RNA sequence: CAUAUUAUUAUCUUAUUAUUUAUAUAAUAUUUUUUAAUAAAUAUUAUUAAUUUAUAUUUAUUUAUAUCAGAAAUA
RNA sequence: UUUUAUAUAUAUAUAAUAAGGAAAAGUAUUUAUAAGAAUAUGAUGUUGGUUCAGAUUAAGCGCUAAAUAAGGACAUGACACAUGCGAAUCAUACGUUUAUUAUUGAGAUAAUAAAUAUGUGGUGUAAACGUGAGUAAUUUUAUUAGGAAUUAAUGAACUAUAGAAUAAGCUAAAUACUUAAUAUUAUAUAAAAAUAAUUUAUAUAAUAAAAAGGAUAUAUAUAUAUAUAUUUAUCUAUAGUCAAGCCAAUAAUGGUUUAGGUAGUAGGUUUAUUAAGAGUUAAACCUAGCCAACGAUCCAUAAUCGAUAAUGAAAGUUAGAACGAUCACGUUGACUCUGAAAUAUAGUCAAUA
């Protein structure tokens, strides 16, 4: 036996999956129709840089 | 992983649920220049209490459990300690009815002497070759049979033993000399082939 | 024999603080029983300010435990 | 030798006999690198210490000294400090104050200009900087392809995505504060195995915890509201990044002329507290344990270390100034709020000046 409080054995191992990570990480917006802005163009182009990054 | 220590348990009953383990581990030291072993005594859990002292087992990597308590043994390899308390026990129950024997046998021998004139006896048998005492004496070659001796039985002993040896040590040699004679005593019976002439010839004696 | 500084404590005193007790015609909110002052209409009827009432959040008060630092004793 | 002969009782003694001879031409990198001398003796050899020859400094001093370039600069009193600076910034959070034009009649409201940071607010000072007093480890330093309790419905402050941004009150007014609305864990059912537990999915229970508007334009209508759009803000949720809290193993100065030490002491069982284990702290009940001549406990001393500096052939030895990493401290001690994290260079109390 092992102690009470304890766990007999070491905590798994958590596999990341890319894809998974990917998508929940940088996810691509779902409205992709919007209209002219000043800085929402500056801030699109930022963001589709960093996730292509 | 968690780590591990291979250990053998040198305290154990002293405390509740807590051991102490003999840690060995193989150190360098450079004033030497040797490779020598550095030892340390962990206290260990010992949950159900199942390890005894000279028990080898390991101890491994835990949760802190108390101040300095910081390993729990996972499995006992050898079961030394627990061994030594059973065979003590079994030992005191063994010796005390082998006791109670061999005091029987004792008390019977003093009985023995206490009841305890041969040579008178014998004489009065050989003289007879009167009735009533001779008859008494008698529930009490008959001559030879009364005087047989333990001499005798270890000089039959010891040419039994002797004409038993030099029997087998000469049919193997001869045996052993014609190599199709032994194949022959082997197939009727039923350097491999010298162990089974050996067996089959001692067998047969 | 004399001076000094850290440390402790079955001793004495204790700031502040943390819990813990007991008390508040103590407050503030809200819930009642009520009293004044006020507002619309044909005796009012509700409104704000004060009276009593019982749940919270605290204040004053004291019960105990610990506690900076100080003496006394020891090293 | 081996085999056999004769003789004698499978064995013993004598005699003879022995199979091992083959021939041929041509077909470096070597590594790393250790030197002694003078002085004993009447003289010799040896032991033996002392001193010297080398390199260097966080250096000081005596004598001397031209320029330029770079690297350092209170090691001692963590002793006391005159004086000036080292943390401010936002007027696009809310308020105030003026001046002109317009309409309205001492003022009122707009538009345009400005001032206002002695009023209410937001953000920043847990960092950096300096120091080495304390600390010999009870939380400190170094190292491990070390762990779990199998660390929180933590974001601190940016990225990527979705949503939301409602009502009142008190402030003179608000993006100030309060009250309110709304938006992982524990169970139950199964599944598997990295199983004597964990994970997965589901369904519930509660999650249930918020917010904030400014600056511009326009578009409506009736200065008032409203509706969008652009900008900058706010709150929530998932993931990432940067981060934190706890424990394990090994190592970390001298004195035993400090030999016994320890009673929360060593262990067990619960409960309070934490995000989290544990006599870490608080309470309760049990056991008699735990460390120690391979050096406990006690005392003195000390910030620790490096791919840093010095030295040596090297193992090592010394330093911890300078460059870099960690810790601790900001006159001394304790406690408290906030916060993820502070016994904070904060606050309170006391001590010193
Ligand atoms: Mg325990
Ligand atoms: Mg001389
Ligand atoms: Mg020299
Ligand atoms: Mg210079
Ligand atoms: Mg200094
Ligand atoms: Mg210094
Ligand atoms: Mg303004
Ligand atoms: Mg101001
Ligand atoms: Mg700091
Ligand atoms: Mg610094
Ligand atoms: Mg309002
Ligand atoms: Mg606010
Ligand atoms: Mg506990
Ligand atoms: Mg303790
Ligand atoms: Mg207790
Ligand atoms: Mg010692
Ligand atoms: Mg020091
Ligand atoms: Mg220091
Ligand atoms: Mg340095
Ligand atoms: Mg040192
Ligand atoms: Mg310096
Ligand atoms: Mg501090
Ligand atoms: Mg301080
Ligand atoms: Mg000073």
């Amino acid at each position: 036996k092992h102690p009470k409080g304890s766990h007999r054995l070491s905590p798994k191992v958590n596999f990341i999956d890319v894809d998974n990570l990917i998508a929940k990480t940088v996810a691509e917006p779902q409205s992709i129709k919007s209209s002219n802005g000043s800085a929402q163009k500056v801030r699109l182009q930022k963001a589709e840089l960093r996730r292509k990054f | 992983a968690r780590q591990n220590f291979l250990g053998l348990v040198v305290s154990q009953g002293k405390m509740q649920k807590t051991v102490k383990v003999r840690v060995e581990t193989k150190v360098f030291n450079k004033k030497i220049n040797k490779e020598l072993f550095h030892r340390r005594d962990y206290l260990v859990h010992d949950e159900g209490e199942i390890s005894r002292e000279g028990d080898l087992v390991r101890i491994e990597a835990t949760r802190p459990l108390s101040k300095r308590k910081f390993f729990a043994i996972a499995e006992i390899i050898r079961n030394k300690g627990q061994q030594f308390a059973l065979y003590e026990s079994e030992a005191q129950l063994s010796v005390a009815k082998e006791e109670a024997q061999k005091a029987k046998e004792f008390l019977d021998k003093r009985s023995v002497r206490e009841n305890k004139t041969l040579l008178r006896d014998i004489r009065t048998i050989q003289d007879a070759l009167t009735p009533k005492e001779l008859l008494e004496i008698k529930q009490r070659e008959t001559v030879r049979q009364l005087l047989q001796l333990d001499i005798s039985g270890l000089e039959v002993n010891l040419e039994k033993q002797r004409s038993l040896i030099d029997r087998i040590q000469t049919r193997l040699s001869e045996l052993l000399s014609n190599d199709l004679k032994c194949d022959q005593f082997l197939k009727d019976h039923g350097n491999i082939k010298k162990n089974l002439l050996r067996k089959h010839v001692m067998m047969d004696m």
